Formats: structure tokens, sequence, C-alpha cells
């Protein structure tokens, strides 16, 4: 849809203004580029926070996986955008969803030092045993890259 | 008109950031004790291509500069990696202007660009590189390369990897010194005299094909063209140049300081009219570039074949409904400016004499306003035919992620002020979905799969290797290894590729490694040294453009903590 | 002034005779075809360092001559060792003395001396190299590395060496070229185009930590933090410098051959200002050196001397003018580990400030009558040569001019100056100006022990290259900057000859192998600067006339106990003697 | 005289083609894009050596030329073999002729031919190379190498291959940088600081002779003297002089372009003065030849001549001058190996010099009628090209611009040569400037039999290499000098084909293969000098006019006979017809 590629442009460079009118002028909100984005995607990955709240309100799909299985839930996991992964779950993110390579939002989070994360992730029901396709958990995690504060929150 | 230096450098098969942290830091921590320096700005891209530009105080040498930085970076070739170096790392004075571009096209449509570039490598560059008063001259194209295509899934079954291949290659495809009989010191009285000769250079496909790989157990023996597809070939495939639909390719000729324009051009058209008894059946010579030019820019991430598909549109609309007034459209897919790539184009319009253009409509003016309009309709592509200079720093290393969020709180205050500057943007390209893989190092080593078997499977792969050198019909050119296109376009292929571990089992990528989608620049830009961000604009009607600096220089005031800006350029 | 070039390189970790039997006289044996070349001098010192000065006739242009010996050692660079082009050679046009000094101190406290030279470093030493007229820029530190701080013990537990430390640190710190997906050429109907990224370097002492050496066989992982201490720190640790009394860094800026002088200090001045604004917080930029006004004070400590002692006599120099020339002296920059010569354990330099000359009144107060009274003063510190000085002998040098060597040309050397001595009507303070022999740790590794063991000769002398002397292994990023990366071992681990012995290598069969099983060690005496001159093992000699002679007669004497030395000993006159 | 600059490398044991593939073409491709350059020609012969000329207009900055040509070079050298690379790739800016030649002979029959090469080249080359004015420096003869002559049979006697020996060699001929005990960063409060003196360069045969090779299972150790004899000797034995019949070695010495002929003559002699009190006993400088005074006698064999039939056709030239001659000629100073074309086997001159002015009253006794006379009395001497000169024609180069190749290239020069023969009313003796394909071994590595034995490709290529054509390995300090270390096979074993079977090679299962078992042989014909003319295959062809017509004429005529030649032979005049 040349209304939903206008979407995705706009809702990557956070441009919310355009964001309306193009969603009042009805261009699809679950419209996906090449690699399989979808404008939810982007605002989740460039934390964009009022994008992915005008975009939850219009009906966009909160569990659609790109190409290699990641949902937006994972790329604001783990990219440290703590508002946008709270709006997320509580817009019915599947807090346990896994990629191609197995790999869970708390296992982006865990990753990167992102303790606030962790803690949502956890209050909405996280797999704390959650094993990738290398049977890695988040506590393997923590001790792999010496996270101490990290590895006392999982126990 | 200052006068300035290029350094380009070229990586095959890296990324921007690839090239910018194992090439272009290096030769800017080098560029030290070089006399008359006002600035210097590099870029890192896509392609693996970095070109440093040094531009000097008005007076300067251009020939003292040139050889002050090149010496400068010479002593730095040990410091950058080996695939670079074998590449070659150029020092050109960017005296820009080209005497005149010179085409090569064939009338019977029997040669690929890949052929015509080769010939005019060999038969026609270096003669002309020779005639009075031309400078450095640039071919639209590279000369032969022996291309191995290689088939993953036949690799795999004869439990081979690209290193195999390469090391196959490096064997069979050598020039030894082998030494003499008889020679020198001699058992006294030796009469007999001669050269050893052991291998040679190959010199064909089939004789690339017959590369043995290994026998099996079995009495059955591999070849290289069991597991590849040989043929001769261009070294790389990033441009495609066309003059009115037709596979071209051509030089670009630049004239020596102190020479007269005049007599070069004569001496270059009189040099090629002594060639064309010796040409192939139907080549002819063209000169491409009265004119004008058109624009090709493509969202982030479209490829090759969809700029094309512009680019025809735009040769034909000019050759069709400004057939009256166009004489040739040369057009480069993967060739624009601020960025190269398979997402960008560019093309050159050449015009009939002004003295049969009668009319104002017939006029450049008009023809570029009324392609404009109807370029205008394009879908999903900017088409455009046919001020300040701003580069905010990254002062206190804060990186390329956050650097963008300055660029952009830049961007957004300066469009608060429509009434002092207009068309305020960045230079450089934005952001684009890359294919980040992570190795994973336990499982590889649980598997006893190497990183090196790895690494050089992917990248041979994916990228393309240079392995070595060979003689075509008399002539040393390249020789190139990479896979067959149909193994490395989507992610799926990756697992496709197997590598083998020190047992001797054959692993699969993706039992050793990860992948997900992320985002990063397809185009580092650096000033002085530092990471920058060039942004270019303009004042608003009315206002003198030191009044729209001085607001720039307010609103870079209020950027991060960390983030500082230049002026260059026009702006100096 | 005889124009005059420098060509400097480095070997980490080597001594004396290593880096002159492998640097110097491959890169002196092609020096040739250089005009208008009068002398060629060279030292190689046991801080793995060479300094070839060629000096060339007057009115030579210094670009011409810079440009022939940049070019002649283009062409020498794949003669020298891997690890001498790793470090990146320098040849350089410029005078002796310092233009000026730009000091860089913290008030806050916040950063420690190690710090405030990398920032300088990473921040300041490339903008101002490429600055208008300014040749050569000295860092009074040294820029942080990517420091693996080995521990042997650990090494030897897990059945590693620090070749596999070195192998691990280049496969999981490295800058894959991946190329693309979707890449030209491409299958026709493709949509996708997109880079691939697969390991980049590393920017932290965490990921340097989890660099995975080997897993064991119950499943247990070895990572590179639990046999090393991971942390940054400078690619040497050699130069230290003070600002009165308190930590600092700063850069010597000499002028280019030919450069306008104050046109110069001014865009030094104009770049410095461009950073200020993103210092961090209590960084400040100081002036102690500006070129009456200022001066310096050379401080030299004989060869086996280390930085202790020569920050003992700085102190004691930093302090005679803070204390009893306070009313003259605005400030004292000092640094240890670079005299005006060049570097050295043993060797130390002061730059003094005074106050502005209106506040200093009369002869005694004017930088004359202050450096003859602090030269007087110091004149008694025990076992130093301390001057102090603003801005007339003989310079002789003795040659070696049929292979005779060191030991020999040493004996050669003392038996001219014995000579020598007994004319004090005539040469007075006949001195070499170079290094004495120092006891050096002469190590034999046996070759048939270590074969019968299995024991790779590379793998041991990796082993003890890399611990005692430090390995330069690859670059990694730090804050968007590419920076070394050094494996070493511990200062623990490396600092007495029982120690040897500490450090296994894995044999062939698994087997830990220690360093004594294969090695045996005895005291001598080596020396810590070789002197070379025209291509010839060689030793400068200092001295001057007696009052009231002038240096023809004293030269003309020289000349004469010269010819009474050993069969084999040449001599030849430079500097201000030619 | 116009402006010309070289590049010369040099590739141990390659043959022309291989010299021309591996680096003549690569250096070739990158020379574009520098100013003022006419043409430029290239030989590459089976010595193993590359030699590119240069040349520019007249009034040219040879100055800048050579930074020119020297910059474009850099973009080849990385991709050069690293044997080339390892030997010293040159460039120079010289005229072709000589300046003078300073001659070493030793009156008391104390050294050596090779004695005195070896001197000349380690104690006095380097300083004469140095001197201003001085172009380029020909040895008439080689500085010594550690030579290690192999024995295949004692080789074969235990399991050993030459690459076992370059091993060895690379690991105990090593300088070792050991680090340091107490180095910084130290422990604080360390005393102790003394340098780790490891493995350092051997110096003599003896320690050469104790390189430990392997220990056998039952305990013996088999050393390199073992399976080599272990001598001082030669890089390479193809030049040889003499003086007056006696041994004798010297300098070539020709004069860089611009430089003052009575300077630099001038500035050699007063830096021969600095040498000679320190040389040997019995070693004296002789001068003979200085720029009437003097002449050169050229002596040119045909291609596949050894050095013993050009040792007799020198003594021919040297007896006449010492026999019939004698009441002119001082001294005759020839030399075998090189020539005036370059450098070869089958070339050679004599550089003569006539008694005083004085002395050789009438005009029968002046230059001229000495060279008329040697000359007619060289006229009758086979298989010999023997003129002597001083110091009309036209000079043609036949290109193959279609890549036609050398064997097409060959007939199309007999084709012209043998229509030029059919004009002698125009031209007069068109004959070609270089050599003629000679007989050669060319062997075929058979790939399944290779990898069917485990017999790896790079342990086949270097065995034969290095036993055929000599390695360079690393280097070694004799009498303070850094020199070559080289490994051959002694002549016995490598001067007949069915010594090719006595060579062995050890497979990944330990088991000895003779090279018989898997390569084939057969003779056939190879240029053992290949040329090119701006970039292309060529061969020069040269003749003159006919008595009383002009060189236009006779040009026009090559012209014209030149376009009957088949289609992709092109053609073009150079040096004194451009
Ligand atoms: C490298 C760039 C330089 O600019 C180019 C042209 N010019 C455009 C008009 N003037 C600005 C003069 C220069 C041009 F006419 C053709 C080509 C071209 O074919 C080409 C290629 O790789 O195939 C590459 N380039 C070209």
């Amino acid at each position: 849809s040349d209304l939903g590629k206008k979407l995705l442009e706009a809702a990557r460079a956070g441009r919310d203004d355009e964001v309306r009118i193009l969603m009042a002028n009805g261009a699809d909100v679950n419209a996906a580029d090449v690699v399989g984005w979808t404008p939810l995607h982007l605002a989740a990955y460039w934390g964009h926070l009022e994008i992915v709240e005008v975009l939850l309100k219009n009906g966009a799909d909160v569990n659609a996986y790109d190409t290699l299985g990641s949902t937006p839930l994972h790329l604001a996991a783990h990219f440290g955008h703590l508002e946008i992964v709270e709006v997320l779950l509580k817009n019915g993110a599947d807090v346990n969803a896994k990629d191609d390579n197995g790999i869970t939002p708390l296992h982006l989070a865990a990753n990167r030092g992102h303790l606030e994360i962790v803690e949502v992730l956890l209050k909405y029901g996280a797999d704390v045993n959650a094993q990738d396709k290398f049977g890695k958990t988040a506590f393997d995690i923590s001790i792999n890259n010496g996270n101490e504060d990290l590895a006392e929150i999982l126990q | 008109a200052p006068p300035a230096v290029t350094i380009s450098a070229s990586y095959p098969g890296a990324d921007a950031k690839t090239v910018q942290d194992t090439v272009t830091q290096v030769i800017e921590q080098n560029m030290n004790g070089i006399d008359n320096l006002m600035y210097m700005s590099s870029n890192s891209d896509s392609t693996g291509t970095v070109q440093i530009t040094l531009t000097f105080e008005s007076g300067t040498d251009a020939d003292i500069a040139q050889v002050q930085v090149q010496n400068k970076l010479q002593l730095a070739m040990p410091l950058l990696p080996q695939e670079v170096q074998q590449q070659g790392v150029s020092v050109e004075k960017s005296s820009s202007s080209f005497l005149m571009v010179v085409g090569v096209i064939n009338t019977d449509g029997t040669m690929t660009q890949e052929d015509i570039s080769d010939y005019v490598a060999a038969n026609m560059k270096d003669a002309i590189s020779r005639t009075s008063g031309v400078g450095d001259v640039q071919l639209f194209g590279s000369q032969y390369a022996m291309r191995i295509w290689m088939n993953p899934n036949e690799l795999n079954k004869f439990q081979l990897t690209p290193v195999d291949v390469i090391t196959a290659i490096k064997a069979q495809n050598a020039q030894v010194a082998a030494g003499q009989l008889g020679g020198t010191p001699p058992v006294k009285g030796q009469q007999l005299n001669a050269s050893i000769i052991a291998q040679t250079r190959l010199t064909s496909t089939e004789e690339f094909g017959k590369i043995l790989l290994k026998v099996n157990q079995d009495g059955s023996r591999v070849l290289l063209r069991d597991v590849a597809k040989i043929e001769l070939g261009g070294e790389n495939y990033d441009i495609i140049a066309e003059f009115n639909g037709q596979p071209a390719s051509g030089l670009g000729i630049k004239l020596a300081t102190g020479a007269n324009a005049l007599d070069t051009a004569a001496a270059i058209r009189a040099e090629l009219a002594k060639m064309e008894p010796f040409f192939p059946s139907g080549l002819k010579i063209v000169y491409p570039y009265g004119v004008f030019m058109t624009m090709v820019q493509l969202p982030a991430g479209a490829t090759q074949e969809r700029t094309q598909k512009v680019l025809n549109e735009v040769t034909h609309y000019y050759l069709t409904k400004e057939k009256n007034n166009v004489e040739s459209v040369f057009a480069v897919n993967g060739f624009g400016f601020a960025g190269r790539g398979q997402n960008t184009g560019i093309a050159f319009v050449s015009l009939k004499d002004w003295a049969d253009r009668p009319g104002e409509e017939n006029k450049v003016e008009a023809i570029t306003m009324r392609a404009t309009r109807a370029f205008s309709q394009i879908k999903d592509a900017m088409v455009f035919a046919f001020g300040f200079d701003f580069e905010l720093i990254d002062q206190a290393g804060l990186g390329h992620e956050k650097l963008t969020q300055a660029r952009n709180q830049l961007l957004a205050e300066a469009a608060k002020h429509p009434d002092m500057l207009t068309s305020v943007r960045p230079n450089g390209l934005e952001d684009t979905p890359q294919f980040k893989i992570d190795i994973d190092q336990e499982k590889a080593q649980a598997l006893g799969v190497s990183i090196n078997d790895i690494n050089t499977t992917l990248g041979a792969a994916w990228g393309g290797s240079y392995v070595n050198d060979f003689i075509d019909r008399g002539r040393v050119k390249k020789v190139y290894v990479m896979s067959e296109a149909k193994y490395r376009m989507l992610p799926d292929d990756i697992g496709d590729w197997y590598v083998r571990a020190a047992d001797g089992q054959m692993v699969p990528f993706s039992a050793f490694s990860s992948s997900r989608w992320e985002y990063g620049s397809p185009r580092l830009e650096r000033y002085n040294g530092l990471p920058s961000m060039e942004i270019l604009g303009q004042a608003a009607p009315g206002k003198s453009t030191g009044e729209a600096m001085e607001l720039m220089e307010q609103l870079a005031s209020k950027l991060p903590t960390g983030v500082g800006y230049d002026w260059t350029g026009m702006s100096y």
C-alpha cells in the first residue's frame, strides 16, 4: 500500500502528526516492509512511545513478527525502551515470544543489562527458565556477562 | 578553488563500520605532519569504499600535497588489512574537471558491459594514458576477472568449503620459482645449463575447471567445475553502465595540469581514430558528455534491478518525448552523489547542437522543467533533472546512534524557523536494516569448527574473495571466488552453507549462529578525524547567508553535551 | 644549521642489540641514493626504540630530504619484522628543541595521570598534529590500550599459554567483512538488499573478559577474565608528568623546519580553543613553556637507574623552584622518562616558566642569573647530571672499522679516555655521551630438551616474549576510536628471576611444561644503547679545551691519541666539530 | 641525455616468465599517471631479475620523476611475492654509463676473489652508495652469505627435507624480543631491572652446524652439518672480476642524473681515503676506469653460453691487450657475468686504461686507432659479439598488440629480419638486441598422485625450488654486519636431470616420497629474457642506414616492412629514433 509505506517511514522517523493523518486516511495499520517490520516494530525500535500508543488504539497487531521471528516486544526490550515495554505488555504482547533462534525478550533485556525491563517482564509472567537454540537461559547470560546485579534479580 | 587530495581504498565485502574502524581511522590517525591542511573529511560506505578528502589552503602546490599525503599513507600500509592493500590504495589529486568522457559500445549487441570493459582496459586505457597531455584516466568498469561462482550444495556434497577452494586455487594457480639445472656455482666442467619450469599460471576457464579439489576414497575425482561455475567476468558488479539502453563502458579522462584542453582533446580523438581499424566488429566510440543530468534515488534497501527500471523509464522519456532534442542518455546504475549503492543512480543527457534547438521550449531549462514534472509521478522513487555547509561533530565519543539523535534535534529546531532557514537537511544517508549474525563461540568450539573457517566461509561466499592473479591472453588479471547468486540472496540461504570441523563432519551455519534484524549506517561520515554528519541548507528569501549561519550556531549551542560543529566547504 | 631528518621505529619488548641487528642495520643499509647527505647517526636502546638521524648539507631542501628518506624506508619496510611494522615508523623533519608545551591538568581530581594522558591522546593529539607548522608532537604519557594482565598460575591450571590468549583475542576481537544479502550480481526479482554484520571489534573490558578461551571436558568454560585481569592502561608506562607537583599530561610541540614560529603557535592556540568546550569537568589547559621568560632543566641518570630514582631527582629540582625561587618561578612542568636527547628510564626534563618580566626587577632575577644559581644548587646531586639552560667543545665519534665488536670498542674507548685524562693542560671533561653496560639476564633455550618434551620453540619464545615484554595483538574501539590491545603478564609474575619457572608451555601431548625444564640462565653485561655513525658501530665522545686554548689544538691532540688506538679502531668528527 | 628512472627487483631461482608475470607486469600496470613520461621498457630474464626503465622528457626534474615512479610502485609492493620484497626492490635515477670503476686487489695473494668481493660489499660499498651524486653502485661480485649446501642423500637418511632445514634455521637462528625483569609497570618498590636476552642471531659456520634438526627415537642427534656443508659464500656466483689477470673485485659507479662528475668523483676518493688505513694486509685500491685515456670492450655471447665459455672470450680479449698492445695499455679490468646490456652468464665487459698521453706519441697509438685495431682483431672470434668503443642507427620495437604470445612474436621478428636482409641498399646489419630461446626443463606435478600420497604442494615446490634455485631464509651477523642466509643443494646434486629423482619429500603419514613418484618432465624451449615496451611484449631490433641515405629513409622502409607482418603485430620507435 502506498499509504502503508508512508506510514512505515513516518513511524520510523517519529512523526506523530503525519502518523495520525495517515491513520485517519485509512493507511494499513499492519503494513510491513521487506524485512517484515510493521509500524509498531520501528516505533518500538526507535523508542517512539506515543506512536506505539496511537498504533495500538487503531488495531495494530501487538504480536506481529518479522522474517526472523522478532516481535516489537523484542526490539523494545533490547534497546532499553522501558515505557514502551510496559504498554506493549498491557496491550497483550506475548511475554514469552521466541524468534527463530528461540530467543525471548527476557534474553535481550538480560543481555544488555536492562534491569528495569527485566523486572517488568517477569512481572508479566516471563519464563525465566526459557532457553534459546543453544540452551542458554537469562541466568546463563548474567553469569557470562558478569552482571551480578541481574544475577541476584533472577536468583 | 582550493586544492584537494583524495585517498581511495577498497575492502571487498565490508560493511560501513568495518571499513571505518579498520581503514579510515588508521589512515586519519597518520595524516600528521602535512603542511597547509585546512580540513579533512572522509566517507565509509555500504560497498566497502572509503574516500578521505584533504583540502588545502589556496596557493598550495597540489603536487607537493599529493606527495606529502601519500608518503604518510604508504608508511601506514602495514596497518591496514591485507584485503585492502591488495586492492590498491590510490592517492590522486581530486583536481576534478574531466577533459572529456569517452564511451565504448557495440552496435551488434553481442557484448556485455563486462566484455566491453575488458577490451578498453587491455587495448585502449594504456595507450590513452600515454597521449600528449592526459592525466588520470578512470575506466567505467574493470578488466576481466576469473570468476569462480561456488555452489554450496555440491560443495557440501563432497565435504568441501570455500576454504578448500581458496586453498586449491593458490596451490594449482601458482607461478613457482624452481631454479636451474647446472646453475652457478656448478661442478667445474658442467656443460648443461637449463632453467627449470614448474607450475605456471592458469590461462582459461577450462584450466580452472580442472583444478583438483580432492579425490574420494573411491576412484572418483572432484574438480573445481564440479562445485562451481567458471566464467570470465568483472571484478565487481556495483555499477551497470548503459548508453541509449545498450551495454557500455568507457574512460573518464582528466587533463594533466599545464597542458592545453583543445590540444589534448584533439590528440585523444586522433589516438582513438587509429584504434578503430583494430576494433572487433561493431565497436563504436561515443562522447556522452548543451547537456544536463537526472538523479535517481530509491528508498533505503532497494535493489539494483529496481533502480534499473526507473533509469530505463528515464532513458525512454528522453528518447521518446524529447527525441527532437536528446542525442544520448548515459545511465549509470549504482552511482550517484552523496552515496553509491544499489538504490541510487544517475543519468547524463547529451543534447543536439543549440543551432538545431530553435525555440525556448528546446532550451535546457524548459527540457529539465518538463522532465522533472513528468518524473513527479514515478511511484516510490525520487527523480530530479538539472547555501551553507554545516558539519555536526561527535566531540566526546558519543557514538553514531546518539549523533543521529543530536542531528534530528537540530533539524527539528531548524524547521521551527522557516522565516530564516529553508531546506535544512542532512547530506548523508539514513540508517537502513541490516542482517546481524552472531557467531556462538561455545557451539563452534564444542563442534570443533574453526573460527577462521567460519569467517572465511561466510565472507568469501557472501562477499567475494580476491585469491590470486592469473594470465588472460598474456595479461595479469584477478581471480575472484564467490557464491553463485542463487545461494547468497536471502537469510534462508545461510543455512545451506556448511563448514567442516576438525573431526571431519560438515556443520551447517544454523547450528552455531543466530541472526536478528537491526539498523545501521550504510555511510559513516567523519570530519577532521572525528565522527561527523554533514548538514546542508540555505537562508530564507530576503535573508543574508551570515544571518542564517548564526541561527544555526544558536541552535547548535543547545544540542546535547559532547556535540560540536564546524563550517566547511563554501562556508569556510 | 644543517637540516636533519630522524627516523623512528619501535620494537615492543626488544633489547638494544635485538633492535640494532634487526631494524637499525637493515634501515641503514638502504639509505643510499639520498642526495646531499653529510653523515648518519643512530641509536638502538633497550626500550625497544631506534632513532636514526640523517644530517644534510646546508641549503638542502628539508622537504626533498624527507621525501627521499621517506621513500627509501618505504622500500626497506618489508625487510623489517612484522612487530616493528605494526608499530608504525615515523620520518620527521624538525628541530631538536620544542616550540611550546601544552599542559593538561585536572583540578577536580576525577582523572588520574593515566586518564589525563589518554584523553589528550584520544581527543587532542591528532588535531594538533595536523595543524599548520607542527612537525613533531610528543605525548607526555600514553594513550590507553586494552591491557590483558595474564596470570601464569591460572593459565597453568587450565593448560593454557599466552599463545592461546593471543590466538583467542585475534579470533574474538575481529572486524569481519561478511558481504551482503542480495548483493551484486543479484538474481532477478530480488527485492531485499541488506549488509551482513558478523563480529565487531570489542569496546569494553567487559567484552574482553568474556572471551571464551576453551571449554573443559565437564562443560565449564574458561573465560579470558579467569586467567587475566582486564583493565584499560597505557601502551607504555615509560613517561609520566607533573605540573607544579600535581598530576598532569601534555604535548611537546616542535616546529617543522621552515615554518613560521609565532603564526604556528597561534594556530595551536586556535585549535585548543575548539577543544576546551568539550573537556570533561575539571580538565584545564595550562601553558608552561612558551618560546626570556622560560628555561629548561635537564636531568640525566646513569644507565640502570629506575623511574623511582629519577623521580627523586625531579622532585628535588621541582622543590627548588617552588621554594627557593618562588618569587621568580610561575610554574614547573616536569617529565620523567623523557629527556632533551630522547627517551629513557634514566632521564627527565623540567620546563620552568617565570613570572612576568616586569615583576622580576634587577639583574639577579633574570633567566641568566636564575639558571646560574640553579645549576650551582643542582651540581652536588650525587650520580646525576642536572643542568639549567635557556634555548663549545668538540664532538668525537670512535668508529669500529674492522668488525671488532662492542666489547673491543668499549676497551678502545676507555683507552682513549684514560690517555685524554693525562692531558688536563689540553682537554677537560672528556666523556662518553652514551651509556655504560648494565647487568642483563641471558637465558638459553635448550633445543634438545625442548624437542624431547615436544615443546615448540615459537610457543616458548612467544610465552617468554609476550609475558615479560608485552605483545601488541590487534586493535579495538574505545569510545569510537581505534586503540591497541596489549597482552602482558601481571606485574606480580615478571619481576624477579625465580618467576621464570612459574611460566608453563603446553607440549604436543597436552602436558604443561615449566620454563625450568628446558632453559638455563646467567647474569652478564650488555649494552642498553648502541650507537652507530655512518653505518658503523660507534661511541660518541664529548669534551672541550682547557682554560685559554683554542679547540683547534684541542682537536688536533684528540686526533693524535686516536692514532695509538688498537688496530681496527677509527674515528670521525661530527656535530659542530665537522 | 634524457633522464631515466630504473626499477630493479630480484627473484632468486625464478625464470624469465615467472619473473615477468609475478613482478614485471604487476609493477607496469600501475605505471600510469606519471608526468612527462615518454616511454617505458623492461627486461625479465632467467637470472631472477627485472629491470624496468622509465624515460622522461628532457628538462624533467629527475628528483620529482623518481618520487612519482616510486610512489606508483607502492601500489604494487603488497602484490609482489614475498621472496621478491625480501630482496629489496630499488628505484634509482642515474645515467646508464659508468662514471668510474674502483678496483680492489690483494698484492699479497692473501684473499680469494670471493674474499675481496665480500670485504668491498661489507666495508666499502654502503659508504660509497650514500655519497652524494652517486646514482647506482654495481658490485663486481657478491657479499658473502651463510650458504647451507644440502646433501639429499643424508637428508633422506633422517626423513628430512629442505622444508625442515628452513624451519630449523628460522627457529634457531632467531633474534628474540624477550622483555625485561622489573619492567614497567612494576610492583611498587622494585629495585632490579634487567633486559632479558634470549636467542641471538648466529654468527659463524660452527654455530649454524650446531643447529639441531631432530632427535632420533634412540637418542642420537642429527645436526645441520650432518646433512649439509656449511660455509661462507656469496649470495650469487654470477659475477667474477680480474685485474691484469690477478683476482680482484670492485664497484661500478654511475653518476646520478644532474650531479657534477668532478665533484662526485672527488667525494668518492675522499670516502675511499677514510677506509684505506683499516684494510687487511695486502689489500689495495686501483682505478682501472676514470672518465681520452680509457675505453671499454663489450663481450656478448649467445644465450645458453656458460660462464666457462665467456671466460675464454674474455681471456682472449685480455691476452690481446697484454701482449699485442702492451706499449699503450696499462691495465685491463675484466668482469665476467656482468655486461653492457645488464647481467647474465653469457655477457662480459673489459675496462681498459691506457698509459699516459705523453708515452703514446703518434696517431696510431690514439684511442680510436687502438679500439679500431681491437675490434678488427676481435672480428673473427667464433660465437661472440666482441667490440671496443670509447664512449646513423635506428631503434625499433616490435610489439605484440593482440596478445599473440611470445612464440608468435618470434616468428613475426624472423619474418621482418628476413625481409630486412633482402634490402642491403638501405638497411645494414638489422639484428635483434635480446636473447634467443634456449632449452629448458619443464616439470609437471601430478596433483592426484601428490594428494593420493599425502604430499603437500607447498612441501613439493619448496623442496624443488630451494634445492635447485636456492632460498633466502633469514639474516645472520657476520663480523657485526647483517647478511643473508641462503639454503641450496650442494652443486654435486643439482647438475643432471637424474638428480631430480634423488630428492625426497615427507608425506603426512611420515613416509619419504621420491620426486620421481609424483612428477614428469620433458624438454622444451623458452625465452631467457622477455622484453616489454610500454606494457606490452616487445622485441628490440636495431640497425643503421646505408652509406649515404638518411635515417628517415631507413625508418620509412622499416615501417613499410613491418606493416606486412601478421595481424596483431605493431611497432614503435624508441631511443635514438624517438
Ligand atoms: C566516477 C564517476 C565520475 O563521473 C562520471 C561522469 N561524469 C558526469 C559529468 N561530469 C561530472 C563529468 C563526470 C560520467 F559522465 C560518466 C561516469 C561513469 O560512466 C562512471 C562509471 O563508473 O561507469 C563513473 N563516473 C562517471
